[PDB]
């Protein structure tokens, strides 16, 4: 029967894209675990008490990012070009996380913001031009905001560990982030929702810098 | 009316009715475990460095005894049944008990009680036993966090300058643990992560304020 | 320690997750088989009963074997909460076993008989059995209509007394507000439709 | 520690603790009233025109007796307290009781029991009394509606051709009453109006199908 | 340094936002036209049908041009990036096409034939694709329109249609039973099919007991 | 103090618009009660069993609508022009209800749809031109949908009371409504939400007409 | 009947609604007075205490009279549920009475004393009293800061011991999860701020 | 008969929808300009202030023209019909104006003065009004910006500002205490004022104990 033929065909197609869904599920679990490892690793800087080998931690981190580059690059080979916007929602969270941790390492290294390109390169991702994985401007900005929160927390803890120079640099920085985000007319209304938190971050950091200033700490 | 079907549904109405009754009983027992464990947590909040710490700890240890007794009854009521069918009837009470005992145990040892250590006390011989699930554990510990940040702000409020930092470190490790678990655990334990980050923020801000205030050498008198 | 505790717990949750994976595979296979069997059973909505019933029961072999190779890939010493997609498939299988037992014997299959067909001693929850039976009742309502469509004016009258005994049976239960009560609320509608069929036949000279 | 303040907060912790305990007790009593009234409603659904109607009505009347007994206890537990402080602890049980008794009473008299008639039975002498609130009434009646449409579809399912229309008329009047009340009543009773219109639709559709099916003179046999 | 980052980024968000604006305009067009076609057809429940199917066909004439215009509003690679903006009107056009072809031949369009009517590219190569999910969704909409059509068909004195529609809808039911639906919204729309099937089966019942072959 | 002067002024202003809010509250309660009276009155047609003086009911209804015209007209005198879009939300529900009952009476009279103008005239409302109360196209369409539901219900009950002519006219009508709404590109997404129900109404009525047809009732 | 029943109930709900209206008016008046009094009390945040205290207590007259003309426009034989905006105003009044009693005597006003000031025998719920007291504690934290700002380095030290006794007092309560527990959770923060003030003074040679 | 009704109605919904489109464009403009002005000012927390206030003023120059353009997008009578489309950007412009005038004179703008800056009509007659609620909302935004400004002011070495800002914010607190807020969202924004007041009071405390007059 013609109808039955149509539906056995569509059955083949569906099974196929479910194999794709399965593969992507697995790889997303791997990147999620590597993201958790890098997370617990960099979150040692908050316990400033002691040695805290921040440059060493940054090295280990770069390693885990290499692993993320190979796992991530194991996908670009399998699936068609356009498909890489269809299953986006599966790796949106994990991707924004990896962007975050990236910008975190690079800040702990240079006290600046990773250009989006530098991020794609660290993660092993094709630019908007080449076919494969891409870094949605949305995912980028999201990771940057996660970073802003991480840096306000690290500001407080920095003061607690006797570090009075770091809070200042973090104030300057987070302020830069705020002005930049102000330049933007926020498309998407979940991104704007995080932008509402950015203000709380700025205020918190500025308040730390204040609490130092008025007690005679530059 | 005397058919095989009507009779089968008589045995069905009997079986179901029985399970529903046992369920309601476990709901009341769990409610008592919950209320009593909450009162125990308040009592432990009554503590200062003052003389009382000792007799408050023993008194609360009495209360917890009572709670375990309730749990004993629960164990009896269960054995002979598929626990993952009555579980959703005593799970809140169990989370509350874990919160309580882990709170007290932190006060006494400044360390997180383990799941096996919790279960040890939950063995009763005349022999019935009960096992807190890893999820009831994670949830009652998440709850423990809020009580810890409360204790921290309280100790700050009355001079204490060492307790704040201890609660700070401990809470920090616990948070790092929940982050190490991540999406691997049920949505239920993830809903906690938010409140957790809130409590961690409160504690860390407390310690920051102390460090920044106790480090100032004032060259202006009043 | 705290670290040791959370890697321990990470362990428990990892293991349980793997269990959910295996159970997901098995469930997929059983949903496949269940669809196939339903196909081989309707069928009567299209006529030789014993034949298609033999085909169905033969397919049930794959079912029983897939249940046997599961009492191992999972310690029944709990047993876990998730299985509500597991109890979905289980309820479908109950419905199909009751369906076949009805087409052959026109009776209500027993719990004992259903477990004996699927390969269970692991347990078959009462709620799951009654849910399977409710699905049957729905299929039998539909079928009482389609019979008449096909000229079989006799089957609607057997399905009528059967499902009426079912109605009185369920009216004996005191139910909580859960899945079971929700599915049960549909019974009265299945019964109502069958009753409408019986009426249409009666007033048209089939008062037998 | 022996200060006027600490002592005042001792009497406060005592007063509060007392109210919390009385509350929990009223919650368990209300849970039993609820479960028992629900079982009573099921039993009344067991009814057909058959012989049983009578002994089912007396048996259920026994059950309701028991429920009233529970309520008696409740009344005792209350008298000597501001009822609108413990009310939110037995309100569900009261709504369930009203649903039950008004259901039975409709079966027996085909008419809506009044609030005063409900309260009459709720007077106990050895003398304690209880008054269902107009809102507990409206809510338990709203609930009564769903049971009535259930009974209607059941009676249709087993031949009955007069019951459907009676439930239809009664339900229609009740609906017209809830519409006559409108926004004048709490949001709580308004949330019902929706389900009410659903039940009214089910009933009216039943009666429509009957009327249209029993009016056809078939000139084609099989 | 950091400001230049948010400057270029401002550029990209502005560009993409414009892309979404244009896409929205075109989709608004396809939606109006879809309401028009659906009107021509809906006017069948009350009789010249072939005529209505022809008129509907030239309307699809307009639809095709609008789709080719829409192709030039975004990179063909970023298809599923903006798919959600036309998901609805697409499933709806698939429904209208399946509807025309049913009223014409009492058979189900092939996915390829639908793409052909709409003037879009086959799945095989670059261009504008017709997802399997979108197709099956339009087919479910068709099933519903069909149970409705069988009821109104009896009311109109056509006792032939209900039978053919019962056969057809049952066939669709089988076909779907083959599938293993994972997409949630699609599963939901499919739980609605059982209702349509039951409806048409009961119409055929009503015709049969009243001796209407 | 200047600031204090600003705030005592704003205090005057606020108190004022709260007196306006109070007035409108009262009048909305009056129109709500008259709407409930007309509602219970026209809802007697559903109990077709007996006399049901539909023309008489329509007369009483016209009376209550006169009362609505005087109460409603007691507002246009007090408050400024633009204010009559600010406090709209207070009488949106009641206004849509009155539109409904209007269209209901006029259908039970003529089996057609009240032109929006005819409705404003019956309620005692100024057209979009004159200053005062206006009938938002939104409120109009909403009342019309409420009407559609009322007419499907009345269709069923009509059959139950032995009336087999009414269901037909209601089918034709509700179908007209559906086509008309199809002509519209629905602004507002609560109006579209009701439009989703209109489909259920059409189907129900058509099914009644079917159940009659196949049993030999024209 | 059913009609008679629903016009009866329409009656009950209409009456209760009117009651809510009267209570709304009275509440409005009392919120007015409460604002005025708070103004006359801060005040100390701007210096003669006994004077402004006399002004406040004089304003409390309007309060007591408005409470008296309410035990009539409403049968206390319930008493109704809505009053959570009523208990808001009541809690504010408790806070103001405790505030004045503190500025004069530096003690915690008693329940008996508060009812004696507002004109109540109708009752004053314990939860409402404790909530008023918590609001006081907040005002006194703020005030311990502003004192220092104004040069009064002595008041912060009285407020300190007062609010610490308050802390130990509340730590005696076992609370449900309601409004009261939520407000109580702020106490520790008020206490914390006062403690910070005491520290700033001590290390700067005000160890008195 | 019934179709003509929905035809004219289609016309009216199309018209109104266009009105809302135009309104949306203009409001998008006022929003961009508002981000620009807010930038000029925000750049004050790190020093030439009067300059920034002048530049901001000419920016308001642009704002005024855009508002007069917006007036010609809807009937002045239907103001509150579309008020919600610009409610935000309006409260925000009121905030920016109050901000300029505070940095200039350490005083609070009058509502009339705000309308004058924006180039809109007084409440007295026809035109574009400045609601009391919108005004008070912009004033609350100002209070927040001010507690922030006092903190950053201390960090910058300006110990004079915090005191004047404490006085000012306390005055606003009193004024609001006079009011009887009914509008819910406004009440909400006002519960935030207590936080700002507490913040500035604590800054002044910190300055005082450290002997900074
Ligand atoms: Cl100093
Ligand atoms: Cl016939
Ligand atoms: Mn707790
Ligand atoms: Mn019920
Ligand atoms: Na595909
Ligand atoms: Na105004």
């Amino acid at each position: 029967m013609s109808v039955s033929e149509i539906f056995v065909e569509l059955q083949g197609f569906l099974a196929a894209e479910q194999d794709i869904r399965e593969e992507i599920r697995k790889v997303v679990q791997s990147l999620e675990q590597t993201a958790r490892e890098i997370l617990t690793l960099l979150q040692g800087v908050h316990q400033g008490a002691g040695f805290q080998d921040i440059p060493k931690r940054c090295l280990k981190a770069r390693e885990h990012f290499g692993t993320v580059k190979t796992h991530l690059t194991s996908l670009k080979t399998k699936f068609p070009a356009e498909q890489y916007y269809r299953f986006h929602e599966h790796w949106r969270f994990v991707l924004q996380r990896l962007v975050f941790l990236a910008a975190f390492v690079v800040y702990l290294e240079t006290e600046t913001l990773v250009t989006r390109e530098a991020v794609t390169e660290i993660l092993g991702i094709e630019p908007d031009r080449e076919k494969g994985f891409h870094l949605d401007v949305e995912d980028y900005l999201s990771g940057v905001l996660i970073l802003a929160s991480e840096l306000s927390r690290l500001s407080v803890n920095s003061v607690t560990a006797g570090d009075y120079s770091r809070p200042l640099h973090i104030s300057t920085f987070i302020n830069e982030l705020d002005s930049g985000f102000r330049l933007l007319n926020l498309k998407n209304d979940s991104l704007r929702k995080r932008y509402d938190g950015l203000k709380y971050d700025v205020k918190k950091v500025e308040e730390v810098v204040y609490d130092l200033s008025i007690r005679g700490f530059n | 009316s005397s058919s095989p079907v009507m009779l089968a549904f008589k045995s069905f109405q009997q079986e179901l009715d029985a399970r529903h009754d046992k369920y309601e009983r476990l709901v009341k027992l769990s409610r008592d475990i919950t209320v009593e464990s909450k009162r125990t947590i308040f009592l432990l909040h009554r503590i200062t460095s003052a003389p009382d710490m000792e007799d408050i700890l023993t008194e609360s240890e009495i209360k917890l005894d009572g709670v375990r007794q309730k749990i004993f009854q629960v164990a009896q009521e269960l054995s002979g049944e598929d626990m993952h069918q009555f579980h959703r009837a005593i799970t809140t009470g169990l989370q509350e008990y874990v919160e309580a005992v882990s709170f007290q145990h932190f006060i006494k040892t400044r360390s997180l009680i383990s799941m096996d250590e919790i279960n040890k006390q939950l063995i009763f011989t005349t022999t019935w036993r009960l096992r807190v699930t890893p999820v009831d554990y994670l949830l009652g510990v998440a709850d423990l966090t809020g009580e810890l940040m409360r204790m921290c702000i309280n100790s700050v409020g009355n001079g204490d300058i060492d307790t704040p930092f201890e609660v700070s470190q401990f809470l920090r490790q616990v948070y790092d643990g929940f982050s190490f678990i991540g999406n691997t655990g049920p949505y239920e334990v993830s809903k906690k992560l938010y409140t957790l980050k809130q409590s961690l923020a409160k504690v860390e801000n407390a310690c920051y304020a102390l460090k920044v205030r106790g480090s100032e050498i004032p060259k202006h008198m009043l």
